[PDB]
RNA sequence: ACUGAACUCCUCACACCCAAUUGGACCAAUCUAUCACCCUAUAGAAGAACUAAUGUUAGUAUAAGUAACAUGAAAACAUUCU
């Protein structure tokens, strides 16, 4: 097995100078051996990635699913964690950056089919990972406009050159 | 475990290689790295670029004033290179201006000196010196060394070379190396300009001719999003330059640039530098 | 493979051709040992040719470690700092001499595919071709089928 | 709930009886706290009782080593040298000193000492402590120091390294006399109420009220 | 976000919105009853090969029919509520085989419509259509 | 120059506020208690001159930060970016409450504020502007007004529809930048030195200084533009969704001092309007206000 | 029927990542003024609904012990009474039940 | 295909659908409140409406007596029906019940809805209240109402 | 007259394009003998090398998150109802 995700919180950056950019404090948290399929909550992870936490609390708790109850209790327990012993000023002015899922220690059993044949039934356990970062969330990159289309094509016609020649 | 340790040995070399690529350490001076002798390196370096003179003049050039501050600081807890760099950059400026104006009498003193300031700049001089291993011999406080400090050490070597060999050998050195970097870039790549047609009409009045007029000679794709115009500048119904461009304005200023090159004699088809 | 390997346009280090030529090999660092049967080629090479190699090339600097090593190595860095190590394990003195000679000959840039076998700094004389080089103009500057 | 859960779970065990006993190096708590003001015979007996266990013992020079141990023990917190701090600091004083500083560094410089550190009283243990005895000393300290704690990401939690500020503390030391290798080590602080509070934290906080159910 | 009109107003104001908007529709329809009092376009008589604009109606059911000979004929009903004209084109902005007009169906609520389509009806003068 | 005059005001406003938070001590603390039907019992340990109610709401939940427009400090409104200077009771309120009238009045002043900003910045640059104030009107007025006086050469001329549409798209651009209302408490001697030129702002400041016993007056800045307001204002510009000028009218003492006054209508994002109900509100605002 | 080639990961990845298989974010949430938490618009406040449900169960507990068994439902109205209240002249004829608590403000 | 069909399917036939519905409103009449799936109660509304509508006729109507005798098997609420619920709405004609959606059930995540007769005795639910009239939009709508009243 | 090859010529280097089958020049990893000592040399020995047997064992994908499975209803969760 591997448990590096807990060790990611143990790092300590050196002291920062007065005249330098304020760093956004990151923080990690996860839950282990949940009873839910890896690909199922990965949809939920695809929803929340790229928004605010309190706005994210609204979506999943109304989402009629079992995983949401499992990945909400990991969220606000990371919220009060980050403020109590990681020096986070606002419990709301932060944004999740990396939310993923992964397989866990599975368990194999037998399902009884007809005519004596057997089917190996795999029970699914998973590990859910979440990363938090302070500051407001970044805005979504809007679709590239016609000016971006035009300039990129003119840059292509300007960047090209003769080939197989002097 | 299956027997054998040869495979496990080379695997550790592969592990540390990946650990190097993942989290490489910061770079350091070659003096800090092993297999280094100071006196033998400047001597071997002097033979590389074909120069021979006293080590007292060499060491005084490579030594900076900043390292002396850290040297005496660590001593509590010798000779700078200001004079050598001063005479070095002084002779370089006069010598570069000499060969350039002898080859191009039409270039004015303003633009010809900006080119000399560019070749003697930081990005050009340090790039030549970085690719000549001057960074390994120079010693300072912080690493990577600043460009201004490395620039001072380069001209300091020119100063020590001037005092020992002479102007003719120092002339051959700065002439050969620096001009070869100038071969690539044309005039208005390093020497940017504003109002080229305004400067053109100013120069043409010095040369005693009339005010030219810009006229599109050929056209293509005008209404299309890819306009194309061949603008030519004529005076007394006689042409001097023709310049393409996106729009009429881009073709006009380009045609003004084309005349400025041939007026000062910096055409791409001019006589290369002899040796 | 060309596509799997990177590539480059041909170029020399700071235009070493026009001006005074400089041997672009900066340093050689030999790693030999007082023992190990594989080091017979390197040690005998150190005896005979490394002396004459230094007399032939005063510019290049040479270092020899002479420490315990199961395999001898030879490290070579150039003016640009490009380090290139090659294994001289179980090699004859004649091969090592030709190997060190070509190392002295080559420059400090990684051996990869070349996009083309030459490089021209001023390729254009008489003006490079544009579509309007080989066609005439029109009286009064008129496009086809245009009155004024 | 430990005994009740052991009953209901069924993890019955006998009492752990063994010839071995857990040997300590510091008594938990204190014997007598000096009630400070708003600003004796037992002391001399406790002083000379320490001399009966170690005749080569002085009082006039103790405040010197007390301040010497003070600045170097806190310099070890900056360097995070736990090995030296353990031999210089008791096992009751270690958690309260080194627990909350996890996930953060610390900076502590000593400017000077306005007033000299002065012994306040000396107290001593009885014989009924695992067949051992432990003495204690109290020392007032009035100096000026700087404090600046940076979190995991290197931003100051509070305090500035440049400005010092006056401070008053009543340090408590203790030593194991049964063995000879025992040495004086910081034990606890009296932290009286009448003393003023330290500087607040630049960051703002809240509290969650009583979570009222339906 | 996305919301609707009925959310953010009081219960006493909802009937005010209903009767006012309905009276606006009746006022717009009542004004456009007589186009002759306004300016009409030039009228021309029918010629061979010409055509006539159709219309839109509303089917409300079916019923039977009988003739003078007693023979039965099933027949539908098609009702026309408002059916106003909406646009005119030339056979040369359209560049088609023939010029085109536009015709509307029945009036519906002005609330469930698009802004670009709604302002088109405002300058037109009539209420929206199906 | 009118442009250099604007940066001159902004510089002095930076001089004034810099004196304020530099004068107040450092590491100050105050215990502000929360009051309201929602989440009572909480008390926040906040700063005296750098903390704000918007920061307090962000500790609690961003849902209030998006919904909070003002706050009640001991029974009187408060601007979301103005720092509370003592321990007190705090309660945030929104548009949908039992008595949101004070929030509307702040919006009435807010929408009345930057209407004066865009019109006097839009000016056709040689013309001058000698704006007077943003007159206070009740909620039943149906439109926010802003009085102004103008040169005499264009006295007979009134702005056309295309001139109105120009101001609307400009105002739509201002809100898109999400300008926050930076407020400040200043002295009458200070505020008169900012608006020493425009006489109509001079005597308006003496009027406020006369109404105030201590003569202290509050000030609100719209980016480069600055203006006085009687009551608090909304936190951000972006929360007003649709915003446009209705008409213009010009009041009988015209020749001694022309009284022009524009008129518009708008509403927040929390309750957006439909095209139809929005249209009947336009022709309501196009009419004249009696006052 | 049976497969014939292993579905690659890139085509498997594209199938499960298309927008319809993903859940659609909804801008249809607002704060409940009564409880302070969130609630869908067409749905009632879950907190206050649980408050009403559990209290009504306790009122159902009260009439149960009073009636004392099944098939004891009377044929008259009923009115709840809390501490600090007496029967009014209107509900004097209506059935009344005692209860030990304070009058909630949300309840009329 | 289905077009214009007002009824929907509940379970294992006509025998099943009304019988479980019958047990549902049978419990509604005694509690005057019930929580249940949305589609089930959506059908029960029309049944409860016609039930009390004919309950106004009184116990003298032998027809309605046999009907309520069938609808209710406990037999105790039928006297309660004619004597309590019918006088409760003898003046009120239509719209007897209020129906709002509630959150889903715990385990199966099925949509649920609550029913209750108006003027009930037990405490009400937190219904969705319309926004206050003191809002600016309501005041603007209140504004021109006087303008039109002043003009006309 | 042109286009046009691993044919031919040209600068340099050449043992470096046939199935089965035969002969040769080298060699990975391993143990031992002896050197060596950030991993190698000279010899011998062998359970001495796997892109393939509807191969064996184990792990994980594809089919697929598909086929398939489940709790009569109400509520005080006491009881009542189908
Ligand atoms: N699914 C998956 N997760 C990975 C992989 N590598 C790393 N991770 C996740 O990222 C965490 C941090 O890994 P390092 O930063 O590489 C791990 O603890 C694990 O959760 C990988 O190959 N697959
Ligand atoms: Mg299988
Ligand atoms: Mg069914
Ligand atoms: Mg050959
Ligand atoms: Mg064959
Ligand atoms: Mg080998
Ligand atoms: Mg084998
Ligand atoms: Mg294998
Ligand atoms: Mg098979
Ligand atoms: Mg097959
Ligand atoms: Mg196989
Ligand atoms: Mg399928
Ligand atoms: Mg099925
Ligand atoms: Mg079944
Ligand atoms: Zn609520």
């Amino acid at each position: 097995i591997s448990r590096k995700w807990e060790k990611k919180n143990k790092i300590v950056y050196p002291p920062q100078l007065p005249g330098e950019p304020r760093r956004p404090a990151e923080i990690y948290h996860c839950r282990r051996q949940i009873k839910y399929s890896k690909d199922k909550m990965w949809y939920l992870a695809k929803l929340i990635r790229g928004m605010s936490i309190d706005q994210a609390l609204a979506q999943l708790e109304f989402n009629d699913k079992k995983g949401a109850k499992i990945i909400k209790e990991v969220l606000l327990e990371a919220q009060d964690m980050a403020v109590r012993d990681h020096n986070v000023e606002f419990r709301s002015n932060l944004y999740i950056a990396e939310s993923t899922s992964g397989r866990g220690q599975c368990l194999k059993r037998i399902r009884y089919h007809g005519r004596g044949r057997f089917g190996i039934m795999e029970k699914v356990y998973c590990h859910y990972f979440v990363k938090l970062v302070e500051g407001p969330p970044p805005p979504p990159e809007p679709p590239k406009t016609a000016v971006a289309h035009a300039k990129e094509y003119i840059q292509q016609l300007r960047s090209r050159t003769i080939v197989h020649t002097l | 475990v299956k027997k054998g340790f040869r495979a496990a040995f080379r695997f550790q070399k592969e592990l540390e290689r990946q650990r190097l690529l993942r989290c490489p350490p910061p770079p350091v001076r070659r003096s800090e790295k092993p297999n280094w002798d100071y006196h033998a390196e400047i001597q071997a370096f002097g033979h590389r670029l074909q120069e021979n003179f006293s080590l007292d003049l060499l060491k005084t050039a490579f030594v900076n004033s900043c390292y002396i501050k850290s040297e005496e600081a660590k001593r509590q807890q010798l000779k700078s290179n200001q004079e050598l760099s001063e005479q070095g950059t002084s002779f370089s400026q006069t010598c570069l201006t000499q060969f350039l104006e002898d080859e191009y009498p039409d270039m004015p003193t303003e633009g010809i000196k900006n080119l000399v300031d560019f070749l003697t700049g930081e990005e050009v001089v340090c790039h030549v010196a970085r690719n000549l291993a001057v960074e390994q011999l120079t010693l300072s406080e912080e690493f990577p060394v600043p460009p201004a400090v490395l620039q001072q050490t380069f001209f300091a070597v020119i100063g020590a070379l001037l005092q020992s060999s002479g102007p003719e050998r120092t002339a051959l050195f700065i002439r050969d190396f620096l001009i070869t970097q100038m071969t690539g870039k044309e005039l208005f790549e390093m020497w940017k300009i504003i109002n080229p047609m305004g400067l053109l009409v100013e120069e043409l009045k010095k040369r005693n001719v009339s005010a030219p007029e810009s006229r599109l000679t050929r056209q293509s794709g005008g209404t299309t999003a890819l306009p194309l115009y061949f603008v030519g500048l004529y005076c007394d119904k006689k042409l001097i330059a023709e310049g393409p461009g996106e729009t009429v304005l881009v073709a006009e200023e380009e045609a003004a640039r084309v005349a400025l090159r041939k007026l000062y004699g910096f055409t791409e088809n001019r006589r290369p530098w002899n040796y | 493979t060309a596509r799997g390997t990177p590539s480059r346009f041909l170029a020399s280090v700071l235009h070493n051709g026009l001006g005074r030529y400089v041997q672009q090999l900066q340093r050689l660092s030999f790693s030999v040992s007082r023992d190990g049967a594989s080091s017979r080629g390197a040690r005998e090479f150190v005896e005979r040719e490394v002396i004459d190699f230094a007399r032939r090339n005063p510019g290049v600097v040479i270092y020899v470690n002479s420490r315990p090593c199961c395999v001898p190595r030879v490290v070579a860095e150039y003016l640009n700092g490009a380090v290139r190590e090659e294994s001289i394990h179980c090699k004859s003195v004649e091969e090592i001499s030709t190997l060190v000679q070509k190392l002295a000959d080559q420059s400090g840039l990684d051996v990869i595919r070349i996009r083309k076998p030459f490089h021209t700094d001023n390729p254009s004389i008489q003006g490079q071709w544009h579509p309007f080089t080989n066609k005439p103009t029109t009286f009064r500057g008129l496009r086809p089928r245009e009155v004024q | 709930f430990a005994m009740q859960h052991a009953r209901k779970a069924g993890l019955v065990i006998p009492p752990e009886k063994s010839d071995r006993s857990i040997h300590l190096a510091c008594t938990a708590g204190i014997f007598d706290a000096y009630v400070p003001p708003e600003g004796t015979m037992a002391s001399q007996v406790s002083i000379r009782r320490i001399k009966d266990y170690d005749a080569n013992f002085k009082i006039k020079d103790f405040p010197e080593k007390a301040k010497d141990i003070f600045i170097e023990a806190h310099l070890c917190l900056n360097n995070s040298d736990h090995d030296r701090l353990h031999t210089l600091v008791t096992e009751h004083c270690f958690p309260d000193m080194t627990w909350d500083i996890k996930y953060k560094t610390v900076r502590w410089s000593f400017v000077e000492s306005l007033e000299p550190s002065h012994v306040v009283q000396v107290r001593c243990s009885s014989m009924m402590n695992q067949g051992n005895v432990y003495g204690q000393i109290t020392v007032r300290m009035h100096t000026r120091q700087t404090l600046a704690i940076y979190d995991r990401f290197g931003r100051l939690m509070y305090g500035q390294e440049d400005v010092p500020k006056d401070v008053l503390e009543y340090v408590v030391f203790e030593k194991q006399l049964t063995n000879p290798y025992g040495s004086w080590r910081m034990h606890t602080k009296i932290v009286p109420p009448w003393a003023p509070p330290k500087q607040p934290i630049l960051k703002t906080v809240m509290i969650p009220g009583p979570q009222l159910k339906p | 976000s996305g919301t609707w009109w009925d959310e953010h107003l009081s219960e006493e104001n909802v009937p005010f919105i209903k009767q006012l908007v309905s009276d606006e529709d009746k006022a717009q329809l009542a004004s456009k009853l007589c186009p002759l009092k306004d300016e009409p376009w030039p009228i021309h008589p029918w010629e061979p090969g010409s055509f006539r604009v159709g219309l839109i109606a509303l089917k409300l059911g079916m019923m039977p029919l009988w003739t003078k000979d007693g023979q039965k004929h099933v027949v539908t009903l098609l009702q026309v509520q408002d059916c106003h004209v909406l646009k005119y084109t030339s056979k040369e902005n359209c560049n088609g085989k023939m010029a085109t007009l536009s015709v509307g169906g029945k009036t519906v609520s002005r609330f469930r419509k698009a802004t670009s389509i709604l302002e088109f009806y405002r300058e037109l003068g009539l209420p929206p259509k199906q | 120059s009118p442009t250099e005059l604007t940066e001159m005001r902004n510089d002095l406003f930076n001089k004034e506020k810099a004196r304020q938070l530099s004068l107040t001590p450092r590491t100050e603390k105050i215990e502000v208690k929360h009051v309201g039907k929602t989440d009572p019992g909480t008390v926040f340990v906040m700063n005296k001159n750098i903390s704000t109610p918007y920061s307090c709401a962000m500790h609690l939940s961003e849902w209030y930060c998006r919904k909070s427009i003002l706050a009640l400090v001991d029974g009187q409104p408060w601007d979301m970016y103005k720092p509370l200077t003592k321990s007190c009771e705090i309660k945030f309120l929104t548009f949908k409450d039992c008595d949101p009238g004070e929030v509307n009045k702040a919006y009435w002043r807010s929408c009345a504020m930057m209407m004066g900003c865009v019109i006097e910045r839009a000016f056709k640059d040689e013309y001058m502007v000698n704006l007077v104030r943003a007159p206070e009107v009740p909620v039943i007025s149906g439109a926010f007004c802003y009085d102004v006086v103008l040169d005499s050469k264009l006295d007979e001329w009134m702005p056309t529809k295309e001139n109105l549409r120009s101001f609307t798209k400009d105002a739509h651009a201002l809100i898109y930048k999400d300008l926050p209302f930076e407020t400040l408490e200043v002295e009458a001697k200070v505020a008169l030195e900012i608006f020493q030129h425009s006489k109509y702002k001079v005597d308006f400041i003496e009027e406020k200084a006369s109404q105030n016993p201590e003569r202290i007056v509050k000030l609100h800045r719209i980016g480069d533009f600055i203006d006085v307001s009687e009551g608090p204002l909304i936190p951000r510009t972006s929360i007003c969704f649709q915003y446009e000028v209705s008409a213009v009218h010009n009041l009988q003492p015209t020749q001694p001092s022309l009284i022009r006054r524009f008129q518009g209508v708008s509403l927040p994002v929390h309750l957006r309007a439909h095209f139809t109900i929005w249209d009947k509100l336009l022709e309501r605002s196009r009419k004249m206000v009696t006052e | 029927a049976a497969p014939k080639n292993r579905r690659t990961i890139e085509v498997n990845r594209c199938r499960r990542r298309n927008p319809q298989k993903l859940i659609k974010v909804k801008n249809n949430i607002d704060v409940c003024p009564e409880c302070g938490h969130l609630k869908q618009k067409h749905v009632l406040c879950a907190y206050c609904y649980e408050k009403v449900c559990k209290e009504t169960a306790e009122i159902r507990r009260q009439i149960g012990k009073q009636e004392g068994g099944p098939f004891k439902a009377p044929t008259i109205e009923t009115v709840v009474l809390y501490t600090g209240e007496t029967p009014s002249e209107q509900d004097q004829g209506k059935r009344i039940i005692e209860r030990d608590r304070k009058r909630p403000s949300w309840f009329t | 295909i289905s077009h214009g069909r007002v009824f929907r399917r509940m379970g294992l036939g006509p025998e099943s659908r009304i019988h479980l519905l019958r047990n549902l409103l049978t419990g509604l009449v005694r509690h005057e409140r019930i929580e249940a799936p949305w589609a089930r109660v959506d059908e029960m509304r029309g049944y409860a409406e016609k039930l009390i509508d004919y309950g106004k006729l009184g116990d003298t109507n032998e027809r309605a007596m046999r009907m309520a005798d069938f609808w209710l098997t406990e037999k105790d609420l039928i006297p309660k029906l004619f004597q309590v619920l019918a006088p409760r709405y003898k003046d009120q004609t239509g719209g007897y019940t209020r129906m709002l959606q509630i959150p889903n059930r715990s385990l199966d995540r099925a949509k649920m809805a609550v029913i209750e007769y108006k003027g009930n005795c037990l405490p009400p639910l937190p219904l969705p209240r319309r926004d206050s009239h003191l809002t600016l939009l309501n005041q603007l709508l209140q504004g021109l109402r006087q303008d039109l009243r002043q003009s006309q």
